[PDB]
């Protein structure tokens, strides 16, 4: 629980000593929080790019498999 | 400094008094003179008062800050330094300071304004009042210290008031009043070098482009000593400046290497050494802190002066008219920024920048 007590102390001293390094680090931190909160989808699309290029089953890959089974099963009944 | 600041042991003031000197010039000696240094608790007054009191000249130091005046007493022997509580809005206290003095030195002047005093009150109203009070008290010599770019028709409220103050001093005290125009002065705790030695200087891309001819504060204090003790300098205007011209951008970058802040490729940029800002923001921030901050910050008028460079009045007299050679900032820059060098402390080996090394560093700074 000690980070809750120390965080105000470390953050202000971080801005005092290195205001530009702190603003850049804090600015990038807020930007990703805006991406998650406002559903910009920038971090998700990067994740979807990494999985596609590294051979992982993507979200679209798993949904394509379902659609292939769905069309296969329907014809099996019709 | 020297050992005896006078050319003789007898000096007849222009008011008619004859003042004899006793002793060889130590602390126990006397010169026979009584001087009043207005603004003696300031940056330049401590230099001037120390030089007068060390040779036995009785100095009257009118003060408004009781703590700042205490260190001045150490400069002279018993009875040499005297203090008068005063205010420029009080006339009785101003007369009491000059009642016995044969020399009056006026160092009162601000580049800012506050809730109580404007730049017109101090640079004109105080200078005029002190000059007139000096004349009614029979003071033989008056010395008024204006700025380097004094001009009655200037766009800067500081340069304008300094220029007008030169006029009003002569119009009250008479044609014999002496005027000094120092350049930016560098010394320990120098206001000129302090802004260059500060790390988080906001808007330096605008402020630090002004070019000047900085002059050693010890020489300016030495020159004033020469002027007061030589009556041939009455009615004269002196421009005290260094031989070399520097821009605050050059000195700012030269200082950075001496402080070794550039030892890390990231630290100066991370620590706020460079803080570029649009001039309208520099105007608004200076304007806002003028009615919010209680301490004198970089104000609006100093922002205007950042564009105006120092112009040497060619009709005025120089150090050579006083028989003195100006000092070179290259030979003194290191020792005055030496306190600010980060690690130093005989870690492995000090980098003592000689006069030759400082000039070599200046070229490297100017190399893109
Ligand atoms: N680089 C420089 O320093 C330059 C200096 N000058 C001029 O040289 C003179 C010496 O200034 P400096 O010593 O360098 O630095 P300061 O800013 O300390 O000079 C101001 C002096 O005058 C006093 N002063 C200012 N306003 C008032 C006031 N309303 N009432 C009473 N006293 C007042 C101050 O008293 P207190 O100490 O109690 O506050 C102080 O002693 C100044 O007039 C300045 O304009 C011009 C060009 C270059
Ligand atoms: C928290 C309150 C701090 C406010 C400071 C302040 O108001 O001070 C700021 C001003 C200026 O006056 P100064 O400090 O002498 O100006 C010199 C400093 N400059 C050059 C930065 C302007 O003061 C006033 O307007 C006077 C009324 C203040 C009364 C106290 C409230």
């Amino acid at each position: 629980p000690y980070l809750v007590a120390f965080r105000p102390a470390v953050l202000v001293f971080f801005f005092i000593r290195q205001p530009i390094g702190a603003g850049l680090l804090a600015g990038g931190f807020l930007f990703w929080q805006a991406d998650r909160h406002f559903n910009f989808g920038i971090r998700d699309n990067i994740h979807n790019f990494k999985q596609t290029i590294l051979g992982f089953p993507t979200q679209a890959s798993k949904w394509e498999t379902f659609k292939q089974v769905d069309a296969q099963k329907r014809a099996q009944l019709v | 400094v020297s050992t005896f600041p006078l050319k003789s042991d007898i000096n007849i003031t222009k008011s008619g008094k004859t003042l004899l000197s006793v002793g060889q010039g130590g602390r126990s000696s006397r010169t026979g003179f009584t001087a009043t240094v207005f603004g003696g608790t300031g940056f330049l007054g401590r230099v001037v008062v120390s030089k007068l009191a060390k040779h036995g000249t009785n100095v009257v130091v009118p003060f408004r800050n009781d703590r700042a005046r205490r260190q001045l007493k150490v400069n002279g022997d018993l009875g040499v330094v005297n203090f008068v509580e005063f205010d420029i809005r009080n006339l009785k206290s101003i007369e009491d300071s000059v009642k016995y003095s044969d020399i009056v030195i006026n160092l009162i002047g601000t580049e800012h304004f506050s809730k109580n005093f404007s730049i017109e009150d101090v640079n004109i109203g105080a200078a005029e009042r002190i000059a007139k009070a000096a004349k009614e008290a029979g003071v033989s010599r008056l010395i008024h210290v204006s700025s380097y770019n004094a001009n009655p028709s200037s766009s800067s409220d500081f340069y304008a008031t300094k220029g007008i103050g030169e006029q009003v001093v002569r119009d009250n005290f008479g044609p014999d009043a002496t005027i000094v125009r120092p350049a930016p002065m560098y010394f320990r705790n120098s206001p000129f070098l302090n802004e260059l030695l500060q790390i988080k200087a906001l808007g330096g891309n605008v402020i630090f482009k002004k070019e000047v001819y900085p002059v050693h504060a010890l020489q300016v204090g030495e020159a004033i000593e020469r002027i007061a003790f030589d009556d041939a300098t009455a009615g004269q205007t002196y421009e005290l400046f260094g031989k070399e011209r520097y821009s605050k951008k050059e000195l700012r970058e030269m200082i950075k290497h001496i402080i070794h802040i550039g030892q890390r490729g990231y630290y100066p940029y991370s620590a706020g050494f460079y803080l570029p800002a649009p001039e309208p923001f520099l105007y608004a921030f200076a304007l806002i802190r003028q009615y919010i901050s209680s301490q004198p910050r970089f104000n609006v008028d100093q922002l205007k002066r950042s564009h105006i460079n120092q112009e040497i009045d060619q009709s005025a007299k120089t150090f050579t008219d006083l028989g003195m050679v100006p000092d070179e900032l290259s030979e003194y820059l290191y020792r005055y920024v030496k306190p600010h060098i980060s690690y130093t402390s005989q870690t492995q080996n000090r980098t003592v920048y000689s006069k030759e090394d400082i000039e070599k560093l200046r070229d490297y700074v100017n190399t893109p």
